[PDB]
């Protein structure tokens, strides 16, 4: 499957049990389709590449 | 699109209906330059083009030939992925 | 290309298998249509079938 | 003891070991059953007049740029040679012209002549064939008046072979046959008119042979005894040598072909040496059959063992230089190097590079690879032909771009250059192309061209498109 | 591919005639080089670095 990845799982117990602390780097690595419609959307990159 | 899948024997004329052309020799490729050699298993006159919208002998390679059969080599220029 | 024989990086080949049993199927065919050209004898063409 | 058993190896080898040996008078014996046969099957050809007129042409054919004299004819048992063509002429024509008697005795003596003559396997052969094809074409007129009169005019055949064998091609038997006044009598008469026109074409096919029927088949069926006899000959002697063909297959055991493909590819060999032993040299037949059974192994192994095919030449190239790595690697203790072959061998030393080079055989894409749930190499190839999904969008975006920018010349020039590159359209067209569409000169379209596109350099303008530019 | 041709066209640019395929250091991972090594089969010219 895209869209997918795995590291290891830790505690944070801050959290409310809707939510799932996930990466930064993972986060930015499964969404960047939605990252290059925002920064064209937004304007701030003038083509998609 | 469908809605059901229907499996039954296959007959000498309905799998030469499927097929596009016998496989006569056992040969491969052209081990020198690696051309699919005609016509064997991996013949481009039989199962198509190798790269998208070029013949085989090189004559015809822009879209602007698009489903004509070459008359040197008779590959008909079309997508590669009608090789699969 | 669902039975493909493409070169990993190397020089080298990666056949499948179905070409090896096609390429059989087929030598044990055009040797049989040769043992029936020649007129051979019973045995042989026996054999070949 | 039939069943119990799933081998084919085994099917093989008792099928072969039923069959037992030969002694070398048993041999000579087969031989000579062998010259039996072909010298009817020549005698058989040499009753017959277009067997002479065949040669007759071709030698022509040769005389007038045709073919070669080597490849019309196998020699004879080139002056002498052709001094006896024309001897041949000469004889044909006289016999020819003796149709009234003796002609029996001259045919036999042209005929006999002629057997001193050695021919091309192509030219006998296809003297065969062509008496083959005029017996099929007899038998065809044959096969409609027996079918026309006993099948459909309800005809004994009793009273149909009897009279239609011994003349078939007068009338005797056809208007008598109704003369005899029988029930099939008022029921030929349906098809009298197209028997009668049947044995038309019988008339025109006896006109075409110079021989009659009867003799005729008399003729090629003495030839078609001769034939089947070698054939059961050469079948007993083959059977004898399988096992021959078994001990010298044995050896290339493992070197990429299945075992029967060796015994039978032998078997194919073999019968290429038995359709060529010679005797009379005196030789045992081991002996010489061996060659041509190693020769097809050989040629087979070279040809049919790689995935790739390479061909023999090449093949033969790659045996020596393993035999002579081999070679040196006894002997200089180590493992020799790509230059040192170079002076061992006669190669420029890139030629065994590229030789080397050569790829060996495909890594089956299902090798098992350790590993993480069993997973063979098949997963492990890419795609290459593929094209990432991001280019695919920006192709789309730049599609965008360029419309969008296009837009902004005007109307007339967006279409030239529309139709000068292949914007939009199945065909980029000729400069001379778009101007005789829009009714001018190729320099003034070339101006045109070169306006919009100076145009489009203009900075407050293309900023998109320089940013189409990634580097 | 069209617009291709028009995007080159209108930027005077010669498009390459070689290929990139360097080696590059992976996703992600920092490091100091702490040793190169040359392999350069023979026959082949040594470069400078070799
Ligand atoms: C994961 C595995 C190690 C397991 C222990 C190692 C050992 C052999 C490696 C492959 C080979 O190089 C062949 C092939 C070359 C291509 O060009 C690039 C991909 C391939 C499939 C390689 C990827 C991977 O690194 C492999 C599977
Ligand atoms: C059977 C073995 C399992 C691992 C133990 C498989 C797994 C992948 C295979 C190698 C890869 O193709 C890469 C490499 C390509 C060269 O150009 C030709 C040889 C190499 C060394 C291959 C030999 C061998 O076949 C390998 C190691
Ligand atoms: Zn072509």
């Amino acid at each position: 499957v895209d869209y997918s990845g795995r590291s290891v799982i830790t505690v944070g117990p801050y959290l409310r049990l809707h939510q799932c602390g996930l990466p930064k780097k993972m986060a930015l690595e499964l969404f960047k389709p939605f990252i290059y419609g925002k920064l064209e959307l937004r304007g701030l990159a003038t083509t998609i590449k | 699109e469908f809605d059901a899948i229907k499996i039954a024997l296959a007959s000498p004329d309905m799998i030469r209906s499927w097929s596009f052309g016998e496989v006569k020799k056992p040969e491969t490729i052209n081990y020198r330059t690696f051309k699919p050699e005609r016509d064997g298993l991996f013949c481009a006159r039989i199962f198509g083009p190798v790269k998208d919208y070029e013949c085989l002998c090189g004559k015809y390679k822009r879209l602007k030939h698009r489903g004509v059969i070459c008359e040197k080599c008779g590959v008909e220029v079309t997508q590669t992925k009608v090789r699969r | 290309d669902l039975r493909p024989l493409v070169p990993l990086d190397g020089g080298r080949f990666a056949t499948s298998d179905l070409n090896d049993l096609y390429r059989r199927v087929i030598n044990r065919n055009n040797r049989l249509k040769r043992l029936l050209d020649l007129a051979a004898p019973d045995i042989i063409v026996r054999n070949e079938k | 003891e039939i069943g119990r058993t799933t081998d084919p190896v085994r099917m093989y080898m008792r099928e072969m070991g039923t069959v037992e040996l030969l002694t070398r008078e048993g041999e000579i014996d087969i031989a000579k059953r062998i010259e039996d046969g072909i010298n009817q099957v020549q005698c058989s050809v040499a009753e017959y007049p277009e067997a002479i007129t065949y040669l007759l042409e071709q030698y022509d054919r040769v005389e007038a740029e045709e073919a070669r004299l080597s490849d019309l004819i196998t020699g004879f048992v080139p002056e002498l040679a052709r001094e006896k063509f024309a001897e041949l002429r000469a004889q044909y024509v006289v016999t020819r012209d003796t149709i009234k008697a003796t002609a029996q005795e001259e045919i036999l003596k042209l005929s006999e002549v002629f057997k001193q003559f050695r021919l091309v396997p192509k030219q006998f052969d296809y003297l065969v064939n062509s008496m083959r094809v005029m017996m099929d074409r007899v038998r065809t007129q044959e096969r409609l008046i027996m079918k026309l009169c006993v099948e459909q005019c309800k005809m004994p055949k009793k009273n149909f072979i009897t009279l239609f064998t011994g003349n078939e091609t007068s009338d005797t038997w056809f208007n008598a046959a109704i003369a005899m006044n029988k029930p099939w009598s008022e029921k030929l008469h349906d098809v009298s008119e197209e028997v009668h026109r049947a044995l038309q074409k019988l008339q025109q096919i006896e006109e075409e042979t110079g021989l009659t029927i009867e003799q005729v088949k008399d003729i090629n069926r003495r030839m078609s005894i001769g034939e089947a006899k070698a054939r059961r000959a050469k079948k007993e002697m083959v059977e004898a040598n399988l096992r021959l063909v078994i001990s010298i297959a044995k050896k290339y055991t493992n070197r990429g072909l299945q075992f029967l493909d060796l015994i039978q590819e032998g078997n194919i060999g073999l019968m290429k040496a038995v359709d060529k032993f010679e005797y009379r040299r005196g030789y045992k037949f081991s002996t010489y059959a061996t060659w041509w059974i190693r020769q097809a192994i050989t040629r087979s192994i070279a040809d049919q063992a790689r995935t790739i095919r390479i061909p023999v030449h090449m093949i033969e190239t790659i045996n020596k230089l393993n035999r002579i790595s081999r070679q040196m690697l006894q002997e200089m203790g180590r493992e020799p190097t790509p230059e040192e072959l170079a002076e061992r061998m006669l190669m420029p030393e890139d030629k065994i590079r590229k030789v080397l080079k050569i790829a060996k055989e495909p890594i089956s894409m299902e090798t098992p690879i350790g590993d993480d749930e069993d997973s063979h190499l098949g997963d492990f190839i890419e795609d290459t032909t593929l094209e990432l999904p991001l280019d695919s969008a920006t192709t789309e975006s730049l599609r965008a771009a360029t419309h969008d920018v296009l837009a902004g010349l005007t109307a007339r020039e967006a279409k030239v250059l529309r139709m000068r590159f292949g914007i939009d359209m199945n065909t980029d067209y000729t400069l001379e192309e778009v101007g005789k569409q829009f009714d001018v000169t190729r320099e003034r379209i070339r101006q045109i061209e070169a306006k919009a596109l100076r145009k489009l350099r203009h900075p407050s303008r293309s900023e998109v498109l320089r940013s189409f530019l990634d580097d | 591919t069209p617009e291709e041709k028009l995007l080159r066209a209108i930027f005077g640019e010669k498009a390459s005639d070689v290929k990139d395929s360097s080696l590059r250091v992976p996703n992600g991972v920092s490091g100091t080089v702490i040793d190169v090594q040359v392999f350069t089969r023979d026959g082949v010219e040594k470069d400078k670095r070799a």
